[PDB]
C-alpha cells in the first residue's frame, strides 16, 4: 500500500526465477583452506600459500562487490541461496570475503536482519573455504570510537562465529590505530592480514610523500607488528600496472610474508594491474563474479582466469563452474535495480580526485540532495583542493568523509582555500573536520597542517594518542542489564556487542522484527515491492515450513485511511488492516444493521466527537452535522464500542450515508 | 509412546495422506508431507508439520513415483519411517527395498509379500498352498 | 475445502463421507440426509448419483451384487437442478 | 583501404588447427598483395587474448610492411590488457571509445588506455583531460537512451565458448525471449 | 498520447542539461590526419603512421560504441552537438 | 461467484507460478486474437499474434487444453509480462 | 482565470527545468514539513520546506529573493526527484 522507504513506489516487476546450479544429492564438498586453518593454524595456511605456484583468489562477491555496486543491499536470503553451490563449485578460493565493511550496520539498518545470523548460517553452508572480513582497526565496523574492550570483544565473537581472515586497515595508514584489533586477532588464533592503503602515484617522483620507500618501510613495520599476510588495499583503484609490478616485486624482496592485493576496476585497468601484480609474484588477489564486477567493484574472476590461462602463471579456478555461479548473480542483480545507480563505465578522474569507490556515488548523492547536482564538477575539484589542504592524506572511510564534508561545505558557502585561511577563526567547520583535527580518527602521516589545525580547533587541545586508549571501558554486565530491560528478555552476547556498536539502529531493528517478524525470510522482490493483486508467493519461514500467500484484493479506505487487505494464507482467508499513509462513491447504511449510523440529512460534518475504540452509552454524542447551517448531534442508538469511522470534519454528506459504526 | 518412529514421511497426497498425518499426530509422531508442483495448493500439504516439493520437472503422476527424491527428502528431514498410503508406491518392491537400504521403516508388509501378491498367479499359487478355494 | 482448486491430474475425490448406525437401515437414513445436506458450489459432483444408489430399494434391501448398478438404468436419471438462487443472482448482477 | 581480417578461434590452442597463426599470416600477405594500405584486424567477438595478441601482432609486423590497426570488444573484461600486449608488439592503431560509452560489448576506454600506458615504454597521444571533458557530455546524453541500454554491461566470458559477436548476443537473446525461449537461453547458447 | 513504437510508454523524465565544453570564439581547429590525407594522399598518411612512435587511436564513440550499447539509436542531433568540441579537443586521433 | 457481461465499460501481470497464464514476451501491441473462450487447442496452436516494433510473432499454446479467459483485444497495447490469455488443462 | 478553493478534494507535476521559479525535489522521499505560506516574502537561502531521503533530512532553500507563490505539496506527501514542490516569484 505505502511502498518501501526510499524508493519510487512502483509495481512489482515480473522476474525471471534465478538460475540455480543443480548439485546432485550426496556430492561431497572438497576440503579447502578452512581445513588447513583448523588443523595447522595461521602459520600452516601461510606455509601452504608460499607453496602455491598459481595465483590465489579471494572472492568479494558477498561483500565488497555489492557494497560498491548495490549500496550493500544484497540480502541474506539471496546469499544463502547460492552458498551451497559456492562450497561445491568454488572450493579452491583462498577466501570468501563475506562480512564487515558496511554489511554490519546496513543489515540491521536497511535490511532488517542480523549480520551475525548471516555469518553463522553461511558458516555451516560453506565449511571448506576460509571466511574473510574487512575490519577498520580503530573501530571495527562501528560509527565512532569505542574502548579497547569493545573492539576486543567484537573480534573475539567474529572469530568464534566463523571469521578466519581479518583484513585490518587504518584510514590514515596509522599503524598505532590498528594495534588492538591486530592483537585481538592474534589472541583469537586467526589470520591477521594487516593492510597498507595505497594512494598517490609512486611512478611520479614529483610526489615525494607516498613513495615506494614509504610503502616498503610500512611493510617492514607491519611484519614486525606481526601480521601473517600483507594486505595492499587500493581502495580507489589508483595502482596502475607498471607501478604494481615494481611495488609487488620490491615488496617480495623486502618482506617474507605473502602479499594480498585488493583493487577496484574504477579506471578500467584493474585486470591489467592484476596481470602485472601476478607477473611480480603476488600471492592472492581480490575478484568478484563477472556480473558483480567491473567499474567501482573488483575485476572479474573469470575474466582474470582467461587473461592468464595462456601466460606463465595462472589462477586455480574452474572457469565453467564460476560461470554457473555467475548466472545466479546475473539474475539476482535485477532485484536490486533501485540500488544499481553507480554509473558503471570507466571513470579515470579518480586519478585526479582520489575518492574511493563507494564515496563517489555516495557523495554525488549528498551533493544532489543539497542542491549542488549542477555543480558536481566543482565539488570534485574541491575534494582535490581539500586533500591538499590537509597535507595530502590517505582517503578511505572515515578519512574520506572528512574531505567530502569539507568539500561540500566550501562549495555551498562559496569559500576558496584562501577564504578559509583568512576567515577560519570566524567559520564554524563541520564536526567531522573538527574531530579529524582533534586526532579523533588518528594521526595522519606527516602530521596535521599547523595553521589550518589552529583555525579549526579554535583554542581546543588536540590529543596525540589513540582516542580509544583514553576511554572508559564498557561494563558489559551493566550494558547487558540495560539492554534486557529495553528488549524485554535476555539478550545474547552478540546482541550486546551490536547494541554497543550501534544502539539506535539495534533497537530500531528490534522494534521492527517484533512488529513484522523475521522479514529476512522473505524473497527479495516481496521485501522491496510487496505483492500484486492475484499474485501468490511462497514464504519459507524455515526448512520445510512454508506460508503460501495470495493477495486477493485491497479494500477502500476509511476516514483515517485504514484499508482492509484480503489475503489467503495456506488456504485460510485472512483480512488485515493497513493504514494508507497517502490517500489520492460514498457508502450507504445497510438499513437492516442498526450498528450502522447514518446521515439523517444532506449537509456536511462539523465535528466528529469520538475515536475508534471509544466506549459509549445510549444517547452519547458521536458527531455533529449541519443542514443549511442548523446543527444536529447524532447520538449513539445504544450502549457499545465505537468501530469504524467513514467521515472527517468538513466532509460533505447526504442522507443515508454511513458515518460511524457502533458495535454491541 | 513410540520406540523408533519419531518422524514419518507420508509418501502420498490427498485424503490418505491426511489420514496418515492425523494418526501420526495422535501418536506424537512428527510428519512430513510431500507434494508435486501441480499440488502446491493441495490441502494435505497444510496438515503436516513440514512439507517439501517432490518430483520437480516430472509429469504429475510421476512426481509421486520419484523414489530417489522421496528418499532424499526422508533422509534430509530425518524421517524414521515412510507410510506410502495406497496407490503410487505402496505396492512397489523397489521402493520398499530402498527404504530397507537406508534404514528407514517402510510402513507395510515385507518386500516378499509385495512380490508374492503382486503377480496374480503367485498369489493364486499361495491361496492354493494355503488351501482355500479359487476360481477356475 | 472451501477455496481449493481441483485439477485434472489426480483423483477427483473431495471427501469420503461415512455414516454409522446400529443397523444398516439406520446408517442408510443418515447417508441420505448427509448427502443432501452437503453444499458444494463451483464444481459438479457425483452426489446425485450417490443419492440414487442410496435411495434405491435394492440398496435398502441389502440384496445387490456386482451387476446392480450396470443393470439398473433408473440410477442414471437425474432430477432437474433447482438453481433459483443462481438465476436470481444473475438478474441482480445484470441490473446492478 | 583498411582491409580487415576477422579474428576467430584461439591461436594459442594447437588443438584448433583451422584458424591458426599461419592462417592469419597468409591472409595478411594476400591482402597486401590485393593492395590494402593498412591492415585491419577485426576481433568482433573480443576473443583475442593478451598473449595471443602479442604474438599475432609481433609476427604480423615481421611478415607485412603495412601498419596494423587492431579493433576489439571488451566483452570479456580483458580488452585493455589485450590492447596493452598489442601495443608492446608494436601495433599502430587501436579502436577505443569514450569511457562512458566503453566497456562490456563496446570498445575499451580511450582514457583508461591512456592511463594504462602513460607510465610504460610506449604511449598514446591523447590529452586525457580533454577526453574527460568530451566524456562528460556522453555521461549525460546516455541517460536519454535508457530504453535502449539493455546490454547486460558486465563481463561475459562465455564468449570464449559460443563466439557470438558483441551485438548479436543482445540481439539474439531478444529473438529468443520473443519466441518464448527466454527460459532456455542457455540451451540456445549451447546450440 | 500514443507513446513511441517499441518502448514502454512512460512520462518524460526530468533530465540534466548535458555538459558541453565552452569553446572560445575564434579558437582555431588544429590540423590533423585529414590535412595529411588531403595534401599527400593515402600513402602520405601511411608514411606518417610509420613515423609515429606512439600508438594511435581511432574513436568509435560515434558508431560502434553505441551500436554495441544502445542499439545504434544515438541520434544525429546529439552527435552534431559535441562534434565541434571533438574537432578542437581530440585533434590527434587517427580517425 | 457469477459472471455478468458488462455491456458499457491497470493491466494484470502473469502469475509466474501458474503455466496456464500466457504472457506477453515483449513490449508492443496485439494485432489479432485467433481464439475464443471455450475453444479447444493443441500444443503449438496459434492463440494470438503480437507486434514488437512492427515485427509480428505468434503466441502459441504451451500445451493441450481449453481456452479460458482473454484479457486483451485487437489493438491493445501490451508490455512484457502482461497476462494475455489463460489456457486450462 | 479565477481561483476557487475546493473544499472537498477527491499524477504529480514535474518542474519546468527552464523556469528557476520552479523549486523541485532533489531526491526521492517525502515531505516532513512545509515552513512557508503562499504570499510570504523570502530571501536567498531562507528555508522553504524540509524533506527526507531514507530518513536523512534536508532543507530546501529559496534560490533567490522573492515572494512564495503556489505550493504543490503537504506535510507527509511522498515525493520523487523532479517533482515540483513550491514556486517562488521574483
Ligand atoms: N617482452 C615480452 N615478452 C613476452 N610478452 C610480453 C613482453 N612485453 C609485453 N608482453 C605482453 O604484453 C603484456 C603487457 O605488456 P606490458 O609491459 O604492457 O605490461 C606488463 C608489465 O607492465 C609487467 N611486466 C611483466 N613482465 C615484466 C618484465 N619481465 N619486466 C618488466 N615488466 C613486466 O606486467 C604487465 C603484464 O605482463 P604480462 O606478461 O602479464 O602481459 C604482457 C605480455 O602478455
Ligand atoms: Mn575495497
Ligand atoms: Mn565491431
Amino acid at each position: 500500500v505505502n511502498g518501501f522507504p526510499g524508493i519510487k513506489h512502483r509495481d512489482k516487476p515480473v522476474y525471471a526465477e534465478p538460475r540455480l546450479p543443480k548439485i546432485p544429492y550426496g556430492s561431497q564438498i572438497s576440503p579447502g583452506t578452512k581445513q588447513i586453518l583448523d588443523a595447522k593454524g595461521p602459520e600452516g595456511v601461510v606455509d601452504w600459500v608460499k607453496k602455491q605456484e598459481e595465483v590465489l583468489l579471494t572472492d568479494t562477491t558477498l561483500r565488497d562487490a555489492h557494497q560498491s555496486l548495490l549500496a550493500t543491499r544484497v540480502r541474506s536470503k539471496d546469499i544463502f541461496q547460492i552458498a551451497d553451490a559456492m562450497a561445491h563449485l568454488l572450493p579452491n578460493m583462498f577466501s570468501f570475503e563475506m562480512w564487515g565493511g558496511a554489511t554490519f550496520d546496513v543489515a540491521y539498518r536497511f535490511l532488517n536482519e542480523d549480520p551475525w545470523v548471516r555469518l553463522e548460517t553461511l558458516r555451516k553452508q560453506i565449511p571448506n573455504v576460509m571466511f574473510q572480513m574487512l575490519l577498520r582497526g580503530a573501530n571495527a565496523v562501528g560509527y565512532k570510537n569505542y574502548p579497547d574492550n569493545v573492539i576486543r570483544e567484537f573480534v573475539k565473537q567474529s572469530a568464534q562465529s566463523g571469521v578466519d581472515v581479518f583484513r585490518v586497515f587504518d584510514s590514515l595508514n596509522w599503524i598505532k590505530g590498528m594495534e588492538v584489533s591486530i592483537d585481538a586477532v592474534r589472541e583469537a588464533g586467526k589470520i591477521v592480514e594487516a593492510a597498507i592503503c595505497y594512494t598517490g602515484d609512486i611512478d611520479d617522483d614529483t610526489r615525494t610523500k607516498y613513495t615506494i620507500d614509504y610503502y616498503k618501510d610500512m611493510a617492514k613495520e607491519l611484519v614486525a607488528q606481526g601480521t601473517h599476510i600483507l594486505g595492499i588495499k587500493d581502495m580507489a583503484g589508483l595502482l596502475k600496472p607498471q607501478a604494481a609490478y615494481r611495488l609487488i616485486g620490491e615488496l617480495k624482496d623486502t618482506v617474507d610474508v605473502p602479499i594480498h592485493l585488493h583493487t577496484h576496476d574504477t579506471s578500467g585497468n584493474g585486470i591489467y594491474t592484476y596481470a602485472a601484480a601476478v607477473s611480480a609474484g603476488v600471492d592472492i588477489v581480490d575478484v568478484a563474479s563477472s556480473a558483480m564486477s567491473g567499474a567501482t567493484s573488483q575485476p572479474s574472476m573469470t575474466g582474470l582466469y582467461y587473461g592468464l590461462v595462456n601466460g606463465n602463471r595462472q589462477t586455480n579456478l574452474d572457469a565453467q563452474n564460476s560461470q554457473i555461479i555467475n548466472h545466479y548473480w546475473e539474475d539476482v542483480r535485477h532485484y536490486y535495480k533501485d540500488f544499481d545507480n553507480a554509473l558503471n563505465s570507466p571513470q579515470t578522474e579518480v586519478y585526479i580526485h582520489e575518492m574511493p569507490g563507494g564515496q563517489y556515488t555516495n557523495l554525488q548523492q549528498q551533493a544532489i540532495a543539497v542542491g549542488l547536482g549542477d555543480r558536481w564538477d566543482e565539488v570534485k575539484e574541491m575534494y582535490t583542493v581539500v586533500n591538499q589542504m590537509f597535507g595530502d592524506i590517505v582517503k578511505v572511510t572515515p578519512s574520506s568523509k572528512v574531505v567530502g564534508d569539507l568539500a561540500l561545505f566550501m562549495v555551498q558557502n562559496e569559500l576558496s582555500e584562501e577564504d578559509v585561511y583568512e576567515k577560519g577563526d570566524t567559520i564554524d567547520f563541520p564536526d567531522s573536520v573538527i574531530e579529524f583535527f582533534m586526532g579523533e580518527i588518528g594521526q595522519p602521516y606527516g602530521g596535521f597542517p599547523e595553521k589550518l589545525q589552529k583555525l579549526v580547533l579554535k583554542g581546543r587541545t588536540p590529543l596525540t594518542d589513540r582516542p580509544g586508549a583514553l576511554m572508559e571501558p564498557v561494563n558489559f554486565v551493566e550494558v547487558k542489564a540495560e539492554l534486557k530491560e529495553k528488549m524485554g528478555y535476555e539478550p545474547t552476547e552478540k546482541d550486546v556487542i551490536s547494541y554497543i556498536l550501534y544502539p539506535k539502529v539495534f533497537l530500531d531493528y528490534q522494534e521492527m522484527i517484533n512488529k513484522y517478524g523475521d522479514v529476512t525470510v522473505l524473497d527479495t522482490p516481496t521485501f522491496y515491492k510487496g505483492m500484486r493483486l492475484g499474485e501468490t508467493i511462497e514464504v519459507e519461514l524455515e526448512k520445510g515450513k512454508i506460508l503460501l500467500i495470495k493477495l486477493n484484493s485491497i479494500g477502500e479506505p476509511i476516514a483515517d485511511g485504514t484499508r482492509v487487505i484480503y489475503f489467503e494464507l495456506n488456504g485460510q482467508p485472512r483480512e488485515i488492516n493497513i493504514q494508507d499513509m497517502n490517500v489520492q462513491a460514498r457508502r450507504k447504511i445497510d438499513t437492516t444493521n442498526p450498528e450502522h449510523v447514518g446521515a439523517t440529512m444532506t449537509g456536511s460534518v462539523i465535528q466528529v466527537v469520538v475515536k475508534k475504540g471509544d466506549s459509549v452509552k445510549k444517547g452519547d454524542p458521536l458527531l455533529i452535522t449541519e443542514a443549511m447551517k442548523m446543527e444536529t448531534t447524532i447520538q449513539a442508538p445504544f450502549d457499545g464500542e465505537v468501530s469504524s469511522i467513514y467521515v472527517s470534519d468538513g466532509d460533505t454528506i447526504e442522507s443515508g450515508d454511513l458515518l460511524i459504526e457502533v458495535n454491541r | 509412546m513410540m520406540n523408533r518412529i519419531k518422524k514419518v514421511l507420508v509418501a502420498n497426497r490427498g485424503e490418505i495422506a491426511i489420514r496418515v498425518m492425523r494418526a501420526c499426530t495422535e501418536l506424537k509422531i512428527k510428519t512430513v508431507a510431500i507434494y508435486s508442483q501441480e499440488d502446491t495448493g493441495s490441502f494435505h500439504r497444510y496438515k503436516s508439520d513440514e512439507a517439501y516439493l517432490v518430483g520437480a520437472g516430472k509429469k504429475p503422476i510421476d512426481a509421486y513415483l520419484d523414489i530417489e527424491n522421496i528418499i532424499e527428502i526422508a533422509k534430509e528431514s530425518g524421517a524414521d519411517a515412510i507410510h506410502p498410503g495406497y496407490g503410487f508406491l505402496s505396492e512397489n518392491i523397489e521402493f520398499a527395498r530402498r527404504c530397507e537400504q537406508e534404514g528407514i521403516i517402510f510402513v507395510g508388509p515385507k518386500s516378499k509379500h509385495l512380490d508374492m501378491f503382486g503377480d496374480k498367479i503367485k498369489a493364486k499359487e499361495q491361496a492354493l498352498l494355503a488351501d482355500i478355494p479359487v476360481i477356475p | 475445502f472451501q477455496g481449493t482448486v481441483v485439477t485434472p491430474f489426480y483423483d477427483s475425490l473431495l471427501v469420503k463421507l461415512c455414516t454409522w448406525g446400529m443397523t444398516f437401515e439406520q446408517a442408510t437414513r443418515k447417508m441420505r440426509r448427509n448427502l443432501i445436506e452437503f453444499r458444494i458450489r463451483g464444481v459438479k459432483t457425483n452426489i446425485p448419483f450417490l443419492l440414487n444408489v442410496v435411495r434405491h430399494p435394492d440398496f435398502a434391501s441389502g440384496n445387490y451384487n456386482t451387476s446392480f448398478i450396470d443393470t439398473t438404468p433408473e440410477l442414471f436419471k437425474f432430477p432437474h437442478i433447482r438453481d433459483r438462487g443462481t438465476k436470481t443472482l444473475r438478474y441482480i448482477g445484470n441490473v446492478t
